[PDB]
RNA sequence: AGGGGAUCGAAGAUGAUCAGAUACCGUCGUAGUCUUAACCAUAAACUAUGCCGACUAGGGAUCGGGUGGUGUUUUUUUAAUGACCCACUCGGCACCUUACGAGAAAUCAAAGUCUUUGGGUUCUGGGGGGAGUAUGGUCGCAAGGCUGAAACUUAAAGGAAUUG
């Protein structure tokens, strides 16, 4: 039949998009696919922050972040549980948990 | 069997016809 | 040695309802059937069809019985009962009692200049249920009912005489032609007529009228 | 057809104000543009209370002259509305189905919970709305304390006053009360006010 | 683990709420009343009974079931409902623009203030 | 709507259409084409005396598991040598 | 088991069943 | 385009009055609309219409009363003679005591038991019930 | 409708709804009847004389109800100015 | 054909893996991927929903334009302007709730206004195969495209949804 009404994700009114390449696998999906997260995590982790503040000159001045744009595909994401497989009712909902 | 491998099997076919064609005049 | 449960069975069981007529003209919600077993004497039944269905279980194959059946008494009323059972015979058993529920009038009428108590329908009408459409058309005088033998049947139990069916789709599925025809006879109803054009003085509500005896014990 | 005493008695009209009924919601609702009377500005909508009043009259007018005053039912799920329609059902005949409904209340025979009333009142459709979809299986006419943002699917004559305010509930339903009573006749010389007052029908937080 | 079943759930509630009255608050007296006022088949089943209804009348006279009524507790809920209070005047009524407008709009006396 | 002309002067559309969609159709098709004449094995008649040739017992279809025992016949107004079956027990012994 | 007239099945059953225990009064009857 | 204005007006006539509407705005207007809807009212199908003439084609609001079944277009207009009005009759009304097919004549606009009377046929136009 | 000598056929007439004049159906079970108070002097509601109207499945699913008792209302005097012809 | 040739990479070279692996995995690598002038005319070229027109149900966002606001913030003393807010309107891509209706159902504000069968018009389909095959024509450097059967064979193939 026909599962999503927007045929897996939407493009409505385009024909054609530009593809970028999986972070996984590099395969070639388009831009309105590609499940995209965004990755803000710490060079300087929770397991070393006491550690680099107590063995660090210039005492307080920052700590950096790193920034990623991550393009998965459907299948890397489902293998790596960043999706999941929904119910029928389910599926409707698209709010961030 | 699937219908893209059977198009090119059929294309073989029409390719070989053809030159059977061609040989015998 | 039955008890009422409804103010439609207190009223009726006390005698003071009297007619199905105000019954569906005050559109009712028949919830027991026993009021009209007491208000609709020969009311006779007819089983059209018992047709097995099979539900697959975890090892064994699950057999529930079906069967559709209808009653009506010589003019005009027509019921249409649906049951699944274990046992056919308890399921013909509480399909009458649903046929019983949902027991409907009809309009009949005449073809042409009205002479002597009217034998066809009244309109043009249809009913759809799932890809049958049952389309009833008014026929002269002793024309007979033609249609197949299961909305031949049912028409014969609501007193039409003289009818034409046409049907279209898959007509051999039972239960969707029988309903199809069923909503037909509701439509042959509900159509409004320039003979109902007229106002009348709207009714007066039985169930208020009679609200003391109709009250708790 | 109404005689004189009917009109709103500024008297009432002040326990109106007071109550704060004449507020309304920020959507408006096509089937409720008739009682909104102008849209005060950061976003509220008042609802005309003059309008509110002779709306509930005339429910006054369907409630009252029902031959047996019991089968009327009252059907709350709001916690602001419990007390209130308990109030209403010692009043009046009202059987009250304050708290669930037990879908299958007015169908369904053999539950213990069988009523078959002859005229609904329901404190709010959006919240109780398995009542008023009920009562459409069975042939019963439905009153409601509609707002202006509520569903007016399958419900008759409406009140619209604010249900977000339990002042203006509990008003509401007291001076639905009132009237109901001085039109079957417990309470004559309609120009007295009541003995029983409007913070009685209010509820408590328990 | 401990868990009470429905056949003394059930039969419990009934007998509760049929006969609060000559009830008491004690095992030993419950189970005698059970074994007086229910034709029970079994020991063990019926020390299990008295046991819920020994814990659910405790519960009773701390406070209200929401599984359960009575007629004492349909009077004493009746009048705590019936406690009235005090009247909810400030001089004029409260601030008001355009409801304002409104109640001129309809005409009263209605003497208020502005906002 | 409904895809066909509704004009008053497009019957020529209409009988146009109809003609396409009847050799679409599978019986008007064979008999304008006249396959009973060309390809027929028969020239289109109801019977026809042929002679018989061999006797050929054939293997049922499945599920079922029988011979069959019909006759290889060759057609006399034709030439066309067809299989016919012979029917009920033992006239293929009364056939040689 | 035959699905299709278990209709005819079971009504004759009802009759047999309805004679059998005729004959059982029959029976008490005769022994009283 | 706008192909047949008459098919439009039955077209809003017939869906407002299945929505249940007292009223319907017809946009445009015509000769035939306004006989049409004459025929209806003296019939009594339909209340009573108002012609609202602006300087174009112009607009009607017709106050309906219920009992108007279903009003339909026939395109094209066929060349119906006084042998075959029995067929049309029999094709598409509901029954033969009521609903009238409604014939564009060279005597007028009128049904066809008025075109019965004068003895004269046409170009069938439509039918209403 | 009637026979060749004017005696009455059709078991029962159907009732019209109020708001849209269409026949109230025997399985209608969205259809109300609703019985309005007749108000003498300072209420007493004279018991077996009440205005009725009737509403049908259909208006009330489509939930123009409460304007159709609106109008009704008015047109027979019930109410004073609660639905404006004019919107 | 000419130019350009970094990356990736059909064919291929190898190293794995496997019972086999001229498959998936790893290293390189031809044509190609880029471009100028000529061709080809096919895609799950899909919204699997012809185009034009009218009507029928509510809502909230958004893009572009326009109207109204003794609205907000900005210059340097608060006007213009720009941006933002509110109300409305036209034209878009859509979206949410319901089912008035429609559907075999999934679902649909169109797939509605269809047995109460007719707004205008074009193309396509007639059980599954054989088969987009054979032949004939036409276009093409070819690759192939458009047009396109029959003999013969078969009682199913298939769509939607339910239970295991
Ligand atoms: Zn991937």
């Amino acid at each position: 039949p026909k599962k999503r009404a927007s045929n897996g994700r939407n493009k409505k009114g385009r024909g054609h998009v530009k593809p970028v390449r999986c972070v996984n696998c590099s395969k070639s999906i388009p831009k309105d696919k590609a499940i995209k997260r965004m990755a803000i995590r710490n060079i300087v982790e929770a397991a070393a922050v006491r550690d680099l503040s107590e063995a660090s000159v210039y005492p307080e001045y920052a700590l950096p972040k790193t920034y990623n744009k991550l393009h998965y595909c459907v299948s890397c994401a489902i293998h790596a549980r960043i999706v999941r497989v929904r119910s029928r009712e389910d599926r409707k909902n698209r709010a961030p948990p | 069997m699937r219908a893209k491998w059977r198009k090119k099997r059929t294309r073989r076919l029409k390719r070989k016809r053809r030159k059977v064609r061609a040989r015998s005049k | 040695g039955w008890v009422p449960v409804t103010k439609l069975g207190r009223l009726v069981k006390a005698g003071k309802i009297t007619t199905i007529e105000e019954i569906f003209l005050h559109s009712l919600p028949v919830k027991e059937f026993q009021i009209i077993d007491t208000l609709l004497p020969g009311l006779q039944d007819e089983v059209m069809n018992i047709k097995p269905v099979q539900k697959q279980t975890r090892a064994g194959q699950r057999t529930r019985f079906k069967a559709v059946v209808v009653v009506g008494d010589s003019n005009g009323h027509v019921g249409l009962g649906i049951k699944t059972a274990k046992e056919v015979a308890g399921a013909i058993r509480a399909g009458i009692i649903i046929a019983k529920l949902s027991v409907i009038p009809i309009r009949r009428g005449y073809w042409g200049t009205n002479l002597g108590q009217p034998h066809s329908l009244a309109t043009k009408t249809t009913g759809k249920c799932g890809s049958v459409t049952v389309r009833l058309i008014p026929a002269p005088r002793g024309s007979g009912i033609v249609a197949s033998p299961a909305v031949k049947k049912l028409l014969q139990l609501a007193g039409v005489e003289d009818v034409y069916t046409q049907s279209n789709g898959k007509t051999r599925t039972l239960e969707n032609t029988l309903k199809a025809a069923f909503v037909a006879i509701g439509n042959t109803y509900g159509f409004l007529t320039p003979n109902l054009w007229a106002e009348q003085p709207l009714p007066v509500s039985p169930l208020d009228i009679y609200s003391d005896e109709a009250s708790a014990q | 057809s109404l005689p004189a005493t009917f009109d709103l008695t500024p008297e009432d009209a002040q326990l109106l104000l007071a109550a704060n009924t004449h507020l309304g919601a920020r959507n408006v609702q096509v089937h409720q543009e008739p009682y909104v009377f102008n849209a005060r500005p950061d976003g509220v909508h008042v609802i005309n209370v003059g309008k509110t009043w002779e709306k509930l009259v005339l429910a006054a007018r369907i409630i009252a002259a029902i031959p047996n005053p019991e089968d009327v039912v009252a059907i709350s799920s709001r916690t602001f509305g419990q007390r209130a329609v308990l109030k209403f059902a010692a009043h009046t005949g009202a059987t009250p189905i304050a708290g669930r409904f037990t879908p299958g209340s007015f169908t369904n025979y053999i539950t213990r919970s069988f009523k078959e009333p002859r005229l609904v009142i329901v404190t709010d459709p959006r919240s109780d709305a398995q009542a008023i979809k009920e009562a459409s299986y069975v042939n019963i006419p439905v009153i409601a304390l509609t707002d202006l943002d509520s569903p007016s699917e399958f419900v008759d004559v409406a009140i619209p006053c604010n249900n977000r305010g339990k002042h203006s509930i509990g008003l509401i339903w007291y001076l639905l009360a009132r009237e109901v009573l001085r039109l079957r006749g417990a309470l004559v010389d309609r120009t007295q006010p009541w003995s029983i007052m409007p913070d009685l029908y209010f509820y408590r937080d328990p | 683990g401990r868990v009470r079943t429905k056949t003394v759930k059930r039969a419990s509630k009934a007998l509760i709420e049929r006969y609060y009255p000559k009830l008491t608050l004690d095992f030993q007296t419950n189970k005698r009343l059970c074994d007086e006022i229910a034709t029970i088949q079994s020991k063990r089943l019926r020390n299990k009974i008295a046991g819920y209804t020994t814990h659910l009348m405790k519960r009773i006279q701390k406070g209200p079931v929401r599984g359960i009524s009575f007629k004492l507790q349909e009077e004493e809920r009746e009048r705590k409902d019936q406690y009235v209070p005090e009247v909810s005047s400030n001089g004029v009524l409260n601030v008001d623009n355009q409801t304002s407008d409104l109640v001129k709009s309809l005409g009263l006396k209605l003497p208020l203030s502005v906002i | 709507g409904k895809g066909k002309p509704r004009g008053l002067n497009s019957a020529r559309k209409l009988r146009v259409h109809r003609r396409n969609n009847r050799w679409a159709e599978n019986n008007y098709k064979k008999r304008l084409l006249g396959t009973a004449f060309k390809s027929s094995p028969f020239g289109g008649s109801s019977h026809a005396k042929g002679i018989v040739l061999e006797k050929l017992g054939i293997e049922s279809k499945q599920p079922n598991s029988a011979i069959r025992k019909c006759v290889r016949v060759q057609l006399i107004k034709n030439g066309k040598k067809v299989t016919a079956f012979v029917p009920n027990d033992g006239c293929l012994n009364f056939v040689d | 088991g035959d699905d299709k007239k278990e209709l005819s099945a079971e009504k004759e059953a009802q009759a047999d069943a309805a004679a059998e225990i005729a004959e059982d009064a029959a029976e008490a009857e005769d022994a009283g | 385009t706008r192909s047949s204005v008459l098919a439009d007006a039955l077209n809003a006539i017939n869906n407002a009055e299945k929505t249940g509407k007292r009223q319907v705005l017809i946009r445009p207007s015509s000769k035939v609309i306004i006989k049409f809807l004459q025929v209806m009212q003296k019939h009594g199908y339909i209340g009573e219409f108002e012609y609202i003439d602006d300087h174009r084609s112009g607009k009607i609001v017709v106050q309906l009363n219920g009992r108007l079944n279903k009003c339909g277009v026939i395109s094209p207009r066929f060349n119906v003679k006084i042998g075959d009005i029995e067929k049309w009759t029999a094709n598409l009304l509901p029954a033969r005591q009521f609903g009238y097919v409604i014939l564009t004549t060279s005597a007028g606009i009128m049904d066809h038991e008025e075109a019965r009377r004068k003895h004269v046929s046409g170009k069938i136009l439509g039918f209403v019930y | 409708m009637e026979n060749d000598k004017g005696q009455l056929v059709e078991l029962y007439v159907p009732r019209k709804c109020s708001a849209t004049n269409r026949i109230i159906k025997a399985d209608d079970h969205a259809s109300v009847q609703i019985n309005v108070a007749k108000v003498d002097e300072e209420g007493r509601a004279i018991p077996g004389e009440y205005v009725t109207y009737a509403l049908s499945g259909y208006v009330r699913s489509r939930g123009e109800s409460d304007d159709s008792l609106n109008r009704l209302a008015q047109n027979d005097g019930l109410l004073k100015n609660v639905w404006s012809y004019s919107r």
